[PDB]
RNA sequence: UAAGGGCAGACGGUGGAUGCCUAGGCUCUCGGAGGCGAAGAAGGACGUGAUAAGCUGCGAAAAGCUGCGGGAAUCGGCACAUACGAAUUGAUCCGCAGAUAUCCGAAUGGGGCAACCCGUCAGGCCCCUGACACAUGAAUUUUCAUGAGCGAACGCGGGGAACUGAAACAUCUCAUUACCCGUAGGAGAAGAAAACAAGUGAUUCCCUCAGUAGUGGCGAGCGAACGGGGAU
RNA sequence: ACUGGAAAGUAUGGCCGAAGAGCAUGAAAGCUGCGUAUCCGACAUAUCCCUGAGUAGCGCGGGACACGAAUCCUGUGUGAAUGGCGGGGCCCAUCCCGUAAGGCUAAAUACUCCCGAGAGACCGAUAGUGAACCAGUACCGUGAGGGAAAGGUGAAAAGAACCUCGAACAGAGGAGUGCAAUAGACCCUGAACCCGUCUGCCUACAAGCGGUAGGAGCGCCAGGUGUGACUGCGUGCCUUUUGCAUAAUGAACCUACGAGUUACUGUUUGUGGCAAGGUUAAUUGUUAGACAAGGAGCCGAAGCGAAAGCGAGUCUUAAAAGGGCGCCAGUCACGAGCAGUAGACGCGAAACCAAGUGAUCU
RNA sequence: AGGGUAGGGGUGAAAGGCUAAUCAACUUGGAGAUAGCUCGUACUCCCCGAAAUGCAUUUAGGUGCAGCCUGUUGGAUGU
RNA sequence: UACCGAUGGAGUGAGGGCAUGGGUGCUAAGGUCCAUGUCCGAGAGGAGAAGAAUCCGGACCACCGGCUAAGGUCCCGAAA
RNA sequence: UAUAUCGGUAGGGGAGCAUUCCAGCGACGUAGAAGGGAAAAGGGCGACUUUUUCUGGAGUUUCUGGAAAAGCAAA
RNA sequence: AAUGGCACAAGGGUGCUUGACUGGGAGACAAACAAGUCGCACAGGUAGGAAACUAGAGCAUAGUGAUCCGGUGGUCCGC
């Protein structure tokens, strides 16, 4: 018998083209252009999921550095003192305390200020 | 390609026209061109061993017997063809709901004519029993002579 | 169509009992005073087809 | 099972290999053919007995021997199967229960150890000595 | 402040995809039949309707004429028509048998740029019209009979390539193929031993023997028969 | 009775069946129509002593036979016998078989322009014939020749009386028909590319494959959704390559079309049936593909030797195991992989050959 | 104006000119010639994973056999 | 921890850079021909501004957790 | 249950999804099929699959097995 | 030719000689294949020698080329 999968073949394209809405010009709707654009974006997304962790750690470190300099120390000295004293609070929590709970950050600094 | 009606003339000259190089009009790349690797006339019969076929037949019959769909009935004849009489026989044997297969020892033209118009009924001769026909019906009805013929002819 | 045996192979090779290919050594037809007696006898003896040349000899003999 | 729940034996049917149908299958693109050369082209075929131009083995080696036309080849039958047939008679040469209008030669590998008169087209000397020692006879006809 | 622009949604436009549908193809089976033509073919030209004819039918008797049988109320062919008539004293329609059947075309009275021009002899009209006859070739004895040309495949016969394969190429292969030409029939050809063999008993076809025996720049390749089992 | 524009649908309750094939009917009908099963029916016209002489044979040159020089054929030149003569793969002798130089002959075999009746795990309008329709047409060419595109209103034309704007149906807005007119003639459904309008957000200090990961504000409708100030990272894709952002190749875009298929024969393997055996082919019988027959043939069952031959041995040898090869579960299928022969994964030459058409240009 | 010469054939005050916009012809067929060459080869996920060397070749951008990969099996030996 | 037997299916037979030992060249070449390793080929991630094979390091997927390599800690740009 | 392993071109192996048709078994449909638009949810993973609504106005489909004209981004 | 070897000489003479043998190839080297290289044991019959022993050509490594078709000598099969 003769088999042509017209509906399935068209439905695959339509499903992918729902994902390329918002793109610029022909890259949103022209299919060969749109499908080309969408796959390069997927490679970018794989790379950026890895880079997001580095970016957020850098942001935490910068906020901790500013709060430590307000308290009288630097980031490297503060982190060395915390590691020596065995305090396991991570940089995300430390940055959150520095931004939003300065009294708690101050007590943490005063703990290792010796 | 060899069976299309177009001529074998080169459509465009080989070089210089600025488009794709082209041969004759029967190419599968062209609209209305050849069908590549389409169907060809075929014979689908193949061989199975005789002993394998006999084993399959006996397996189907054993499966019917184990699942308890075999009803042995007395031999009957009709003076004139009559669908209502055969319908009554099926109703009395309680086989008139689902598919039934009656197995007869010989032709019995009046019985065949009586059963012809009933939609869930099949007839077969005892000596022509095959696996597909036995398995395709929910209920199997045998006569005494049909049981004797099947026992004699399909044993072991 | 059925496979056709190679005529030269069918004139040059033979099957042994355990499915080996029997062959004759080929360096002894016409320059034999110069050669050595042990060399000539070893070329007289019937050899077998090497394993790497098998299945090619078999293709020539129609895998028989 | 009936026609509605048919099932082949496990591992009896296998799906065919389909090439040239995309990257995820592992069989698309060049479609298992490699890149270029003669073997990549449609209509390539191996020349049987060709080795690139070097003289092939089927021409390097010499022809030998001849085959006799009227070669009388016997079907071998041994003493062991003779005794097996004897232990359910004492008069062999039936041999249809084998051959099909053939010439039979009796050979000595097992042992007869019975008293049989065997008719056959040929015997070996060892077979004759064995059957006579066990107390038999030969009809070489 | 948006001249314009970007993205999204809604709603339209274009275009004609998709889904659904179709008697228009394709492959076959069984049974017939296997020709038409000088009593003018195949294939055409010109005509023909109440109204122009594109198809269809028909042929100056021109979408039709006659008879027999069947049948019983509509019919006057199709391209989205009306008028006007036919018809139970039986239309239309269907089966069978008849009548008519222009011109060209083997075309055959002579020519010719197919569908035209020009004739002769007898016969019936009045410069001109309607019905005949008037070709050739092999048989027959002026008479008679046949032939010619067209057309599906299958048959027999006369001529007969090359590309290609051999990893070049010349023997060889492709292939006694393509193709051209001639000529039958329902089939044709073959067929009744100056035979095969080392017992069989005319041809033909099928299954084996067998990719065997052989053949071959003994390369590429090619490739039986006897015997046995059947159809008959 | 219900739903519906309309029942053949669904739910009840009945009936026919040698008829539950099908097609049509306002949706899907055994009981509405034509039909179907079954039975009946033709005025015609068709069909059913003699025994084969330019021979047999022979030389030269060729051909056909599976065969590239026995049997068969013959262009050229010759040339018998009448118990005799011919063949058995070259020639001789024996043996065997046959009786040339005359003819006819059914069946089993090959085929399908045509007619009748059937069928399909064949296509369904870029498919299937080139041709579902105006098709070998339109068109192209001096000619031979080449050769398209083009199906669908609605159940029924009921195919929109009449009104309004406008010179006009050019077109539209109404009214009316209709289940529906966003079914209004290019008329079923009505996708993409491509083109517009409206609404929301953003945008005139900004610089690279246009995304991706973060992230305010605004706007819609209860934690969803549109937009995106600003920030980080980022030289498309394919192919060919040692190596391509490459200034190497390729594509305007979209929809549709487009390339490892089938047959036969081998081989390996997964799974099976039987098993020292396994298996039938062609074909035949019964009823109508199924069941049964059909053992011819093939493979296995013993090897060694070129072979005669011998045999769990055998070859080599004067002889020695001194050496070689052997002794010390198959077969038939189904599925899959691979190979060869076929156009053999698809498209593409320049050429070669055969038969025709052209000197209206030159 | 009419006619004649037709394919490697005609014709050529000779340029390999011309032979229907085609000349170291056209149409149809053999025919899907052949192309060791270029280009192209379409659904998904999982496991493994090379080579660009040697030998030979009218061979050198091709191919045969080794080398190196993979599946399935039986042995012990590999680093 | 996967080396050999036998079998089914291959692809490859245009290589390249670096280090080392050499020939050739001019102790030239991003040159050319061998040998021994290694990497690119077929390999993403980090540093070097940006670089096929130099330095570090072999990516099952997710994470807004932690420790390190080479290399760094004035700002662009993480850390004196 | 543990341990180990899971970058990949040529290439080998394994397991699946969709499409057209068929057999058997179930089902759906004018109280609205296929197709077309929008929206939501799902899958060791994926090919893909369900559901709601508008358009549409007549057919479609589940499971098991069978067979292929069985999947496009570049020629 | 070159390289390696060679004093018990493998270098140089004398005498006798034909082992420049027949049937052979445990086991190895080398190797894509085809090819190539070294080498038995024992039997038969010899040469040298008092005997033990040695002798299947040469100090070694180049001195050639398949198959098909033909010629010569010896000794199983087709009509
Ligand atoms: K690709
Ligand atoms: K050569
Ligand atoms: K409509
Ligand atoms: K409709
Ligand atoms: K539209
Ligand atoms: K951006
Ligand atoms: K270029
Ligand atoms: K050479
Ligand atoms: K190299
Ligand atoms: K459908
Ligand atoms: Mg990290
Ligand atoms: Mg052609
Ligand atoms: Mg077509
Ligand atoms: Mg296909
Ligand atoms: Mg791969
Ligand atoms: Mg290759
Ligand atoms: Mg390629
Ligand atoms: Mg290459
Ligand atoms: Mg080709
Ligand atoms: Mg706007
Ligand atoms: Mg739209
Ligand atoms: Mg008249
Ligand atoms: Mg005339
Ligand atoms: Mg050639
Ligand atoms: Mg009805
Ligand atoms: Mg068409
Ligand atoms: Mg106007
Ligand atoms: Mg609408
Ligand atoms: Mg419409
Ligand atoms: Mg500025
Ligand atoms: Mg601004
Ligand atoms: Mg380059
Ligand atoms: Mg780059
Ligand atoms: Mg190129
Ligand atoms: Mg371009
Ligand atoms: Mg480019
Ligand atoms: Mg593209
Ligand atoms: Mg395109
Ligand atoms: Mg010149
Ligand atoms: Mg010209
Ligand atoms: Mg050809
Ligand atoms: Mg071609
Ligand atoms: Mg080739
Ligand atoms: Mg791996
Ligand atoms: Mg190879
Ligand atoms: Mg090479
Ligand atoms: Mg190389
Ligand atoms: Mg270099
Ligand atoms: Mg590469
Ligand atoms: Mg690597
Ligand atoms: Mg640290
Ligand atoms: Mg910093
Ligand atoms: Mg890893
Ligand atoms: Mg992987
Ligand atoms: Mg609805
Ligand atoms: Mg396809
Ligand atoms: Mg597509
Ligand atoms: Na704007
Ligand atoms: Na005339
Ligand atoms: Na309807
Ligand atoms: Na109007
Ligand atoms: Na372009
Ligand atoms: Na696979």
């Amino acid at each position: 018998p003769r088999s042509v999968n017209h509906v399935a073949s068209r439905a695959k394209r339509k499903r992918i083209l729902k994902l390329t809405r918002g793109y610029f010009g022909a890259r949103k709707n022209v299919w060969t252009v749109a499908k080309n654009t969408w796959e390069k974006g997927l490679t970018y997304a794989y790379r950026d999921r890895k880079s997001k962790k580095r970016n957020f750690r850098a942001l935490w470190i910068q906020r901790i550095n500013a709060a430590a300099r307000l308290e009288g120390m630097s980031y490297s000295r503060l982190m060395g003192a915390l590691h020596a004293n065995g305090i396991e609070i991570n940089r995300k929590v430390l940055a959150d305390l520095a931004m939003n709970h300065p009294e708690a950050f101050r007590a943490i600094v005063a703990k290792v200020k010796n | 390609r060899s069976e299309l009606s177009g001529s074998t003339r080169k459509l465009i000259r080989q070089k210089g026209s600025g488009g794709a190089r082209r041969g004759d009009i029967n190419s599968p790349l062209l609209s209305g061109g050849a069908r590549v690797f389409g169907p060809r006339p075929r014979n689908y019969s193949f061989k199975l061993n005789k002993k394998l076929k006999a084993l399959a037949r006996r397996s189907a019959l054993s499966y019917k017997a184990k699942n308890n769909e075999i009803i042995v009935v007395e031999d009957f004849n009709f003076d004139a063809p009559k669908t209502k009489a055969f319908k009554a026989i099926s109703a009395a044997l309680k086989v008139g709901e689902k598919k039934v297969l009656y197995v007869l020892p010989e032709v019995n033209k009046n019985v065949y004519l009586s059963a012809r118009n009933l939609p869930n009924t099949n007839l077969i001769l005892a000596n022509l029993i095959n696996t597909y026909t036995v398995l395709a019906s929910k209920n199997l009805v045998l006569t005494e002579r049909s049981v004797a013929v099947v026992n004699e002819l399909f044993k072991a | 169509p059925k496979l056709k045996t190679n005529s030269g192979a069918k004139k040059r090779f033979a099957l042994t009992g355990t499915g080996k290919i029997k062959r004759k050594h080929a360096f002894k037809s016409h320059i034999l005073t110069k050669k050595t007696k042990k060399q000539k006898r070893n070329l007289t003896y019937f050899s077998t087809v090497h394993k790497v040349d098998e299945n090619a000899v078999k293709q020539l003999l129609c895998l028989r | 099972m009936n026609l509605s729940s048919l099932k082949p034996a496990e591992g009896a049917v296998k799906s065919r290999k389909r090439i040239g149908r995309g990257p995820g299958s592992g069989l698309g693109g060049t479609s298992t053919r490699g890149h270029k050369g003669a073997k990549s082209r449609s209509g390539y075929s191996k020349k049987i007995g060709f080795e690139g131009g070097q003289m092939p083995i089927q021409r390097r080696l010499p022809k030998f021997g001849f085959k006799n036309i009227n070669r009388v080849e016997y079907k071998p039958i041994n003493l062991s199967v003779l005794q097996t047939l004897s232990e359910a008679s004492v008069e062999d040469l039936i041999a249809a229960g084998v051959s099909r209008n053939s010439l039979v030669k009796i050979l000595a590998n097992g042992t007869v150890t019975t008293a049989l008169t065997v008719e056959a087209h040929a015997f070996s000397k060892t077979a004759e000595e064995a059957i006579v020692r066990a107390g038999g006879s030969v009809v070489k006809l």
